[PDB]
């Protein structure tokens, strides 16, 4: 078997991962608090993979789900913690060949910095969080 | 229902076309493409070669050859790398959106210490930027000599090669268009390949016939070192590097080596240079001096997002190994990355700064060279002002010629200061013997001498240090520590001049906002002085000489002038008496103007119509003349 | 040679525009009387108008509007800029029972006893025990102030609207940087802007009750007030557009 | 031997890929691509109804409607177009950069006036940028309805549609992703389309539900008029579409029309506001507010090679129909033909600034809010430089408050001079009643005053103005057109001042480079002078306020001083006689002193130490109140 290749960013609440298996077949995925395992037979060739992700920090279970579309199964995990920074997938550091950072959905959503205020929309957001103080 | 199921396909004619035409607008960089290809050929080798020796057996030598040739207008590229079996040879550069280079990557056991260039399968293809025709050769270890020949007109061909043997590796001989042959200049070649491609870790050598003989320089002689562990590296190393990538004799003043680790992860050097360039904020075109590699070949440099313009002159390099770059990987597609870099890239500038400065032989040749810009850095950066200002040093009434902190101030306070004062002007002595300062130095206050036009912009951002206020001794309202019996006499004072102040504000009119008696003089007979808000003398007579300003405000912005007299002065008491005497006195009304005149020039403003001063001056000197 | 420029922040233009203090005049000898003060007061106001209309000229970017967008931006807020200023005034020499119309003029408790001053003041002083509550900095002042002169627009909108959306965008921007130099977590610098917004929101309401009341002396010609005449024209123009209710009021705040 | 030839093929899945994710930088873009489509769309159906209008019976009105569905979390945009057949679903949508506009250009019989947007073949796969699932109805007028359906996973499906008819034309409908719902917003929504697609031909019209119905607003409402011929556009209809395009409440001040023929064509119109923007200088983002569209739709803002800095206040459109665009079409290709735009656009601008100025009183309004562009023009614009010396206006001694030209001056000059006379200063008053030219003005000649700051700079390239040099009336020597008489009594009077001269010299060691007898003054005494090189005195007050500046060339452009004795004023001569009686006579030590300072102020200098000068009146005020 071999993994299939993936994508990751998160959120405050949500890592997300991307499994990039076009025409994917008997798709399984296990969501464990520690860990991540996919399993997967797809492509043209039934070419069977496997990707089992030890994670950085652990995650609810019961707040994870995934969808499979014709083009990547999109896996949503919930992080245990609200706020916890994932500065890696994994719980080890050694680079995964196959693993990278997904740097169109990539935000640096742990940034509260002082920007231009207004910027309606984004003061607008601003000022309905503010208004429950 | 029924419905029909259907692959996508693709227009390989125009698809052709549109590589050749759309992704790339520099034509140069064809040699780029090609030397990326040639250092993971080379990599890929290498990497085999380490759990089996057996596959250098072909050929030991690592290293990338460039051949211009102008009397067949062609130019060759040639590796000693891995080379392409014939199904290689087909499949990777036969299929347009094919990389072998990322299927190996993908197939690569972690954690191999492998980073290569070329995971889009498209860029072979600009070779057709310049080229007429393609030729291929190559060879691998388990395969015959075979040769690959196109002109990318929809079809390439494939033959066994009769040449010589090259026993293991490729050549690539590009047939050029008669209308792009500059490329075949030694000068030419040298200046591509120092801009995009030196940080290669295989050597590069260029082959120029000369007058005949073929002469063979290496190209990449600099090693990247950004890439080695900051702990490793000496300042020897360090100069050298930062001389080879600036062009300078001169060494470097600071440097820092870092990294960033994260979801977003590089490396960089930062370089302070010994003496300001001399085109700062001058040149305007260029602006910052850091460049932007990924896997070390060259995608910018004169990205304003990376660098605030105040730290425009640190000179340095930034490394990722992953970035969202553009396909003609000149660019990055995600702007937002750029904030990041630059938050990382301010913050390490500022430690450095900090750093250096306690060194204070060092850090007096830093700030003599970049005052300049630590100070703009207050003025336009509200986020770092509070640890800028440290950095700040300035002459001071108790310091001689030594330029000191803040903070140094700050331990010399009496108990009883409250207020750091300080005042602005043009030179240092025209402050030091300011009438403005008369009582702040009898009574042993340090007062810090403030004298470039900058500091008008920065001095308005700090308002405060480590709690103390900043005072202007020019403005209005300025107050000593004083005692009890000296304010019960000053109240005296006040009550017994109320009646010049009230004459000399009917006089001037409308050339003084009050007349006041000061607090602040000792010998001279009096000053101007500006209010608390806004414009000080000195901003004032900055502002009307910017050029591109805006001439109909300037009808509403000036500095509110008080006038303040002083008590003790014996112009000043017989003034009064005059003055009382009789309120309609030509002398006083002369002398009056006389003396707002005097003082006007004294306290640092511009004099409206000096020649009606000047001719004043003229009638004393006639006077004692006997004219 | 080469021009590089580098220029001043808003905020300290607007120091410097900002319009000296100015005495009421007033005859310190002349006993209390509801109208005498009254009258003393409302001289002052028009010359403290006349003063805010040189001001508002020369605010960066007020001048590009279309002429009479300008006069009426003024008249639809003059009284809120005046109870700002008023604020200021008190707050800072507070003494959070007196209000400081002038130098001069400053008015205790057993002086309010004007039966408006004994029922309106309670607005006049709502506004400086919030400035004084929440602390407000020079800087701050200056930036609502001025947008306290984009509050109020006719309903029907202006000739230059576009502009004046960009220019109150700018002033925005502004406030919040009076806000963020004041250093905290970036969710006290979203706390204190809230709560400014909020101030400036709230004065609607204090004009509303004071300009009730203006409107009642202003036609009463039983009492002895007597207005500037500047004042007394706009009081005019303004009293049939404000009960129609053709003026807008704009709200950062929705509720 | 034998050759194998093979054709070139995809790896389709890679390829999609790359147009998903490393094409497009942005994503607003989608929208962009989905209505041009749209456009093209329904220029097709118009075109072909011209020669056979029962193709529109199956419906007469061409339009685009964008319909949000926030229920559904899709976005759904409505053609009326030419359609698509079942064939052509397959063909165009199913095969990667096929394009079936291009092709139906190329079919097309020269010259149809027909233009339409697009070339590639990829920018439907746009839509994956948001999507999700895309799906697309079409109904031809020869086909079935039919409904295309894919999620780019390598294959697509089509099958006869089934539900509601459309007569003709093409629905296409993005299922959105999750977290892009930004898109379905209203506000979004209108940002987009104006910002890229204002001046499509076809109206689009926008449907949003409200409280509790759907609200049809038209976007695009302005007509591109550039594309008029300019003789029939009358100014009121400049005037709507300037206020249009800018948001002004008033019209523009002046328009120039014009195209642009030959290899590289385009049509622009340029146009000059009535007032100045605040920030015209001042905001250092937005530049050149010239927008570049190529076939309508927009291209680029703000870029520094379309046009000067110092015309950055012209607002305008560039519009071409056939520049070489690069795959995202945010940029052009070759952007060396912006600097053949430029050439055009200036040459342009200069021509309508002459026609302003050839007759209308409109020149003086122009001028008050541009002067200083036209100022900085000179500056750094070597090319144009003499037009542009044409539009200065100046005041002068003999205008009263006219400004006027060059050529008004010339017209007036003397037969005797040879030379234009100007001064510089701080004000018009403080320049008119200088000492300077008090005799110049005796002999009845005509001198310019300049006051703005921006003027130093632009002296510094004018020399002359045909043929006339222009000089400084505060330069260290003066050809005044005098009298043979007159000179020989200027030498007397050299002769016999000479001893005073070397006697002040010496009491001034190193204040002044000689003292010399003046051919200037009438009535004042002594003045103050600068060397032929380098900086005036106004020069070098300004160069020290630029903050931003280099100090040490402080010491090296200062220049040197002058100073003139008036050999007929009453102190002089007393002066004269003292000095010979006795060298070393302290008051004449006392007075050459005072005079010199005096004459600083006089001519435009500071003082050093203003102190010291200021304490020299203190005491003459104690001698004559009897102190
Ligand atoms: N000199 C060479 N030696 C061995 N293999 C090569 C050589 N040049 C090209 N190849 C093969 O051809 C493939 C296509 O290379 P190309 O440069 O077109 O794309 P790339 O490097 O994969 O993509 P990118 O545009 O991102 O650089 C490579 O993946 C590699 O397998
Ligand atoms: N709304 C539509 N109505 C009719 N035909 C369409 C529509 N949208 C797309 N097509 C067809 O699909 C083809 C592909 O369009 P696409 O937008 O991908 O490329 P393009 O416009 O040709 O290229 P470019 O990227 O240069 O805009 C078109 O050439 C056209 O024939
Ligand atoms: C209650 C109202 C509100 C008052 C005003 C509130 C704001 C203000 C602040 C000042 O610093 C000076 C004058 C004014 C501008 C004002 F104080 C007077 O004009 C009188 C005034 C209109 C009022 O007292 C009357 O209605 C009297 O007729
Ligand atoms: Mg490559
Ligand atoms: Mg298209």
């Amino acid at each position: 078997m071999q993994p299939a290749s993936a994508k990751w960013y998160d959120r405050r609440d949500y890592v997300f991962i991307e499994f990039c298996v076009e025409d994917s077949k008997d798709v399984n995925v296990n969501f464990e608090k520690s860990k991540l395992t996919f399993s997967c037979l797809g492509g043209s060739d039934n070419f069977k993979h496997l990707n089992e992700i030890d994670l950085f920090h652990c995650i609810d279970p019961n707040d994870s789900k995934h969808k499979r579309t014709d083009r990547s199964i999109l896996c949503c995990l919930r992080k245990g913690e609200s706020g916890q920074s994932w500065p890696r997938l994994t719980k080890e550091r050694a680079k995964l060949n196959w693993l990278s950072v997904d740097f169109n959905n990539w935000k640096d959503w742990e940034d509260d910095s002082d920007e231009d205020m207004s910027n309606f929309d984004r003061f607008s957001e601003m000022m309905n969080n503010m208004g429950g103080d | 229902e029924e419905v029909e199921t259907f692959a996508f396909q693709a227009e390989i004619a125009q698809l052709m076309s549109l590589i050749i035409n759309t992704f790339y607008s520099n034509k140069e960089i064809f040699l780029r493409e090609l030397i990326s290809n040639s250092s993971d050929a080379l990599d890929k080798i290498r990497y085999e070669s380490l759990t089996d020796p057996s596959k250098l057996d072909s050929g030991k030598e690592l290293h990338i050859n460039l051949i211009p040739n102008k009397q067949d207008r062609t130019l060759t590229i040639v590796d000693t790398g891995i080379g392409m079996t014939k199904a290689d040879l087909i499949n990777n550069l036969g299929t347009i959106a094919k990389s072998g280079t990322k299927a190996f990557m993908e197939a690569l056991q972690a954690g191999a210490d492998i980073s290569m260039i070329g995971q889009f399968g498209v860029g072979f293809y600009s070779a057709y930027l310049v080229a007429e025709k393609v030729t291929v050769i190559t060879k691998h270890n388990d395969d015959e000599q075979y040769a690959w020949e196109s002109s990318a007109g929809g079809s390439f061909t494939v033959r066994t090669d009769t040449g010589e043997p090259m026993g293991r590796g490729t050549k690539v001989i590009l047939h050029l268009k008669e209308d792009q042959t500059e490329y075949l200049e030694e000068r030419r070649i040298k200046e591509i390949v120092k801009k995009h491609s030196q940080f290669i870790g295989y050597p590069i050598t260029l082959f120029v016939e000369k007058e005949k003989y073929i002469d063979q320089e290496e190209l990449n002689k600099t090693k990247p070192i950004w890439t080695r562990n900051p702990d490793d590296i000496t300042n020897e190393e360090y100069g050298e590097f930062y001389k080879s990538l600036t062009n300078d004799w001169e060494d470097h003043l600071a440097v820092k080596h870092f990294s960033v680790e994260g979801q977003l992860e590089f490396r960089a050097l930062l370089f302070v240079p010994r003496r300001a360039p001399f085109d700062l904020f001058e040149n305007r075109k260029k602006k910052n001096n850091i460049k932007l590699y990924v896997r070390r070949v060259f995608i910018m440099d004169n990205c304003e997002e990376l660098i605030p313009e105040y730290l425009n002159f640190i000179r340095g390099v930034v490394d990722s190994e992953d970035l969202p770059l553009n396909i003609s990987r000149e660019m990055l597609q995600q702007s937002k990355i750029l904030k990041v870099i630059r938050k990382n890239l301010v913050k390490k500038c500022l430690e450095l700064f900090t750093e250096l400065a306690e060194d204070k032989e060092n850090y007096k040749k830093f700030y003599e060279q970049f005052s300049k810009n630590i100070k703009l850095g207050i003025h336009e950066d509200s986020q770092n002002r509070k640890k800028l200002s440290e950095l700040l040093r300035y002459y001071t009434s108790a310091s001689g010629d030594e330029m000191v902190s803040l903070k140094d101030y700050c331990t010399r306070m009496k108990e009883n200061q409250k207020h750091i004062y300080y005042i602005t002007g043009e030179t240092k002595d025209q402050v030091a013997n300011s009438a403005f300062v008369e009582r702040l130095r009898k009574h042993g206050l340090e007062v810090i001498y403030m004298i470039e036009p900058i500091d008008e912009y920065c001095v308005q951002q700090l308002k405060e240090f480590e709690g103390k206020t900043l005072v202007s001794v020019t403005k209005e309202g300025l107050e000593l520590p004083e005692d009890e019996e000296e304010k019960k006499k000053q109240e005296e004072k006040k009550t017994k001049f109320e009646n010049l102040c009230k004459i000399m504000k009917d006089i001037l009119e409308k050339k003084v906002e009050k007349v006041v008696v000061s607090n602040r003089l000792v010998t001279s007979p009096c000053c101007i002085v500006t209010s608390t808000y806004g414009w000080t003398a000195n901003m004032e007579r900055i502002m009307k000489a910017q050029a591109l300003r805006d001439n109909s405000t300037m009808g509403y912005m000036a500095a509110k002038k008080h006038l303040e007299i002083n008590p003790d002065h014996s112009i000043i008491e017989t003034l009064r008496q005059k003055a009382e005497a009789d309120k309609n006195d030509k002398s006083v009304k002369d002398l009056v103007i006389l003396l707002y005149e005097t003082a006007l020039l004294s306290s640092g403003f511009s004099l409206e119509d000096p020649q009606t001063h000047a001719n004043r001056i003229y009638r004393m000197i006639k006077l004692g003349l006997g004219i | 040679a080469t021009l590089p420029q580098l220029t001043p922040t808003l905020v300290s233009l607007l120091e410097v525009i900002e319009p000296e203090v100015l005495y009421a005049g007033y005859d310190s000898s002349v006993p209390d009387s509801t109208w005498r003060i009254m009258t003393t007061l409302n001289m002052l106001g028009g010359r403290q108008v006349i003063a805010a209309v040189k001001w508002a000229k020369a605010i960066p970017g007020f001048r590009n509007l279309h002429l009479d967008d300008q006069m009426t931006l003024l008249q639809y807020s003059w009284m809120s800029l005046m109870a700002f200023a008023l604020g200021w005034r008190s707050y800072r020499q507070s003494s959070a029972n007196l209000l400081c119309f002038a130098p001069d003029l400053i008015i205790n408790e057993q002086r309010m006893t004007l039966p408006c001053m004994y029922d309106q003041c309670k607005h006049m002083l709502y506004v400086s025990s919030e400035l004084h509550r929440l602390q407000v900095s020079y800087e701050e002042y200056l930036c609502m102030k001025t947008l306290l002169l984009l509050s109020s627009v006719p309903k029907d909108g202006l000739k230059s609207q576009e502009l004046f959306d960009e220019i109150r965008m700018t002033y925005i921007k502004e406030l919040g940087k009076a806000i963020v130099k004041r250093e905290g977590n970036s969710s006290q610098n979203w706390q204190r802007f809230y709560q400014l917004t909020k101030l400036l929101d709230s004065m609607h309401e204090v004009v509303e009750n004071l300009l009730n009341y203006c409107f009642q002396t202003f036609l009463d010609k039983t009492m002895s007030i007597e207005f500037p005449e500047m004042l007394a024209e706009i009081i005019t123009n303004q009293i049939p557009k404000y009960s129609n209710g053709n003026i807008k009021k704009l709200l950062f705040h929705q509720k």
